[PDB]
């Protein structure tokens, strides 16, 4: 299962 | 045994071809069991192993809204890093990240990953202690104190000692058919005469889960790693891998070589030697 | 900033005359992601060619598979073609059963 936290951007 | 999950991915931009194409794709082991394609017709996170097809349908549903805003962020990322190195909006670039979790084997966490490069070189890594970053130069270290500021890695640290080890751990059970089980090398020597002087005595693996292996020679018991063509292992299409090591023998030293195999499905490390 | 692509190609069973089989060409190692890979039958390109997904190694360089179905015979000379930005030409490496 993936890593579903709110994406965080670069 | 030991076992890990891993989850990778690539976004490629393409100016004039529109927006950039995303790949990621998940393992076990050395085991692919999901993926997901931006440029398939009707992007879905879909199944590649059987024990995952199990999984409802809000599974897919969620896995698929996962790689989905992980592409949208990629995107905006990608557009970011042109600024953060000075690029001009006429090259195609690549963004890759790999996270996931090694477990031992009882289950417990050995380490986790979460890893970027842009363009093929090292970005921006966690740390070991999963709580601190290596930055490989000042473009990343920028990105580096934004993710300090949001506690990024407090985030990442709870998932691969929680959900990445929990999961990992339900998805073993569900393939332990296949995902439990080593398939030891199949191996053999084959002999192809170079010259009035020479012949070639190429060492096989074959037919073997997972990938890691070890296949060397010995010429009067001292190793031949300088004088050893090694190929790399290579995937045969049907879960198994392959490989081989050859050495040039002068004519009649043939039985002075020796070729050692180690592999996880094998007891006890191989040796065999040309039999003609 | 760019790395050129090992090839492998070669049999998934050991190649028997007459008997069905995979046609197998391994492009790894190389960056950046874009290649093109053909798999040729007696020098012409066999149509319906699948490739695995596009994934990496620890060192971030690309790998791919890419195969085809096949029943090999004595004479049908079977071989991959690769070309890359870092080929000046494309790469045509020949399937040879003892490799």
């Amino acid at each position: 299962r993936r890593f579903s936290r709110s994406p965080i951007r670069r | 045994g030991s076992h890990s999950m891993r989850y990778f991915h690539t976004s490629v931009s393409r100016p004039g071809r529109g927006e950039p194409r995303f790949i990621t794709v998940g393992y076990v082991d050395d085991t692919l069991f999901v993926r997901f394609d931006s440029d398939a017709a009707s992007p879905r996170e879909e199944p590649r192993a059987p024990w995952i097809e199990q999984e409802g349908p809000e599974y897919w549903d969620r896995e698929t809204q996962i790689c989905k805003a992980k592409a949208q962020t990629d995107r905006e990322d990608l557009r970011t890093l042109l600024r953060y190195y000075n690029q001009s909006e006429a090259g195609s670039h690549t963004l890759q990240n790999m996270y996931g979790c090694d477990v031992g084997p009882d289950g417990r966490l050995l380490r986790g990953y979460h890893q970027d490069a842009y363009d093929g070189k090292d970005y921006i890594a966690l740390n070991e202690d999963l709580s601190s970053w290596t930055a490989a130069d000042t473009a990343a270290q920028i990105t580096q104190r934004k993710w300090e500021a949001a506690r990024v890695a407090e985030q990442l640290r709870a998932y691969l000692e929680g959900e990445c080890v929990e999961w990992l751990r339900r998805y073993l059970e569900n393939g332990k058919e296949t995902l439990q089980r080593a398939d030891p090398p199949k191996t053999h020597v084959t002999h192809h005469p170079i010259s009035d002087h020479e012949a070639t005595l190429r060492c096989w693996a074959l037919g073997f889960y997972p990938a890691e292996i070890t296949l060397t020679w010995q010429r009067d018991g001292e190793d031949q790693t300088q004088d050893t063509e090694l190929v790399e292992t290579r995937p045969a299409g049907d879960r198994t891998f392959q490989k081989w090591a050859a050495v040039v023998v002068p004519s009649g030293e043939e039985q002075r070589y020796t070729c050692h195999v180690q592999h996880e499905g094998l007891p006890k490390p191989l040796t065999l030697r040309w039999e003609p | 900033i760019q790395r050129t692509p090992k090839i492998q190609v070669y049999s998934r069973h050991p190649a028997e005359n007459g008997k069905s089989n995979f046609l197998n060409c391994y492009v790894s190692g190389f960056h950046p992601s874009d290649i093109e890979v053909d798999l040729l039958k007696n020098g012409e390109r066999i149509e319906k060619v699948e490739h695995s997904d596009l994934s990496f190694s620890k060192d971030w360089s690309f790998y791919l598979l890419y195969y085809t179905e096949f029943t090999p015979t004595e004479k049908d000379e079977y071989a991959c073609r690769v070309n890359h930005v870092t080929l000046s030409q494309p790469k045509i490496v020949k399937w040879d059963r003892d490799m």
